[PDB]
């Protein structure tokens, strides 16, 4: 069903199973990197506990890291089982076209690429591995990392992590806490839904 | 600008524009700085403690095969059995230059053999405006244009992005503004280049490579332009008068 369809729930205590596997998997998740927080983080054992490996058998991970989580990402992605092969840097602009930890100023922001399997039929090569793009909103993903990921896969199913109301995106199933309720359109999606929570409650 | 690139062959970088005056810093650098001092030395078969006294910064830009993608090489293999704990200060600094594949990770793991922790991911982006394809590493999703320097600390101004256009097919130069993003962070004079060539070669630096032609290394010499009183000077300020 390639409408748009997303959970509200907390990533930690759903039962991703349910899901089905996908192509592509993104996440862009809240590192607990440094001290503070302005929205709520996870832990370093939650986020290897995550059970990211049941939702591919082949196909590309796309993790954003930041901070010390460019070396932990590194190692929930080869623990969940996949090998690094790109990485992906968005370059901060304005409207203008000019460039907008303690050592440097950042201008940038690092996605990591993983491989599960052997993935056939994608059409790599298509993009480079460098996005620019003016900074609409404070921690907001560029929507070209969504044109990127619909030119090397068309067509599959793809589930995004801890994403929010606006990453919504046919072909795609948005999880995250900040979501309205349950919307979900593909029927195997919603009846191995209805078996495991007949209630309705996560 | 994405779609644009998969339309035109042009990379998204190619429209970047624009790519007070911090020139005192830039002098006082220059005064400070030591003569250049080179030595040729295949690094392989060389012991890595003749080279003394123990360094504030290190610079390692080692020869890997994807840089001769299209005309000796190093692997990581070979690079990760570098002992540069064995000549690094203390407290000290390592850029690592990575490229763009699985370096990234062996990369980081040198950095923490060696016993750094990888503060900065300094990134060097290549346009291509004066040739809008690359052929691809078999794991590659996504064409390649960009490298990676990867900056270490161990022990208690400027932006993260390098933005030149892509050097001619072999040419291995990596941009010179790295050396100035360095300077700038005023983190000591003892400086070390491996792998540098006789185009490298710089004030404020002491260069060591297989391929140059000519030496004029001592290190009883370069140890005198730090015995006291300049043991401890950042770089940045004054000469000791
Ligand atoms: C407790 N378990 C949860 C939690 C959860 N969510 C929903 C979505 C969520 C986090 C919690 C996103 N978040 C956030 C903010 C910043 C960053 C860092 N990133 C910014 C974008 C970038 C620069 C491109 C790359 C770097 C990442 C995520 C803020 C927010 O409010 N919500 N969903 C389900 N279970």
């Amino acid at each position: 069903l390639f409408p748009p369809q997303w959970i509200c729930c907390d990533i930690r205590y759903l039962d991703v199973s349910i899901l089905g596997k996908f192509a592509v998997v993104m996440a862009d998740p809240p590192w607990d990197i440094h001290m503070e927080l302005p929205y709520g983080t996870l832990t370093d054992d939650e986020m290897r506990r995550l059970n990211i490996p049941v939702l591919q058998d082949d196909g590309f991970l796309f993790l954003w890291v930041t901070g010390r989580a460019m070396e932990l990402g590194r190692e929930c992605l080869n623990l969940w089982g996949y090998e690094r092969v790109d990485e992906i840097i968005w370059v901060k602009t304005n409207q203008l076209q000019r460039i907008i930890g303690h050592w440097l100023n950042h201008g940038k922001e690092h996605c990591l690429v993983g491989v599960k399997g052997n993935p056939q039929g994608f059409n790599q090569g298509l993009d480079c591995d460098v996005i620019v793009a003016e900074v609409r909103s404070t921690s907001h993903k560029p929507d070209e990392i969504y044109g990127m990921i619909e030119r090397l896969s068309p067509g599959t199913r793809k589930i995004e992590l801890f994403g929010r109301p606006h990453n919504v995106q046919p072909n795609w199933i948005t999880l995250g806490n900040q979501l309205d309720g349950i919307h979900l359109l593909d029927p195997d999606v919603v009846a191995r839904f209805k078996q495991r929570y007949p209630d309705g409650i996560i | 600008y994405c779609q644009h690139f998969v339309d035109t062959g042009h990379r998204p970088q190619n429209f970047i524009r624009d790519v007070e005056l911090i020139r005192l810093k830039d002098e006082l650098i220059a005064k400070s700085n030591t003569p250049p001092m080179y030595l040729q030395a295949d690094i392989e078969a060389f012991d890595i403690r003749e080279l003394t006294p123990k360094f504030d910064v290190i610079l390692l830009e080692p020869p890997l095969e994807e840089y001769y993608r299209e005309t000796k090489c190093w692997t990581w293999d070979d690079i990760m059995k570098l002992e540069i704990d064995e000549i690094a200060a203390p407290r000290s600094f390592i850029f690592l230059w990575c490229g763009s594949g699985e370096g990234l990770d062996l990369g980081r793991v040198c950095l923490r053999k060696w016993g750094y922790r990888r503060c900065e991911d300094i990134c060097w982006i290549k346009t291509n405006k004066n040739n809008p394809t690359k052929t691809l590493d078999p794991k590659a999703v996504f064409q390649r244009t960009k490298e990676h320097c990867l900056m270490g600390i161990k022990g208690t101004v400027d932006i993260d992005l390098i933005i030149t256009e892509e050097p001619e097919i072999g040419n291995i130069e990596k941009p010179v503004e790295i050396f100035h993003i360095i300077e700038h962070f005023c983190l000591g004079r003892r400086r070390l280049h491996l792998f540098g060539r006789d185009s490298t070669i710089r004030p404020g630096w002491l260069t060591v490579g297989p391929t140059l032609t000519n030496s004029n290394y001592n290190a009883e010499t370069y140890a005198s332009y730090f015995s006291a009183p300049n043991s401890y000077l950042t770089g940045c300020t004054e000469e000791i008068e």
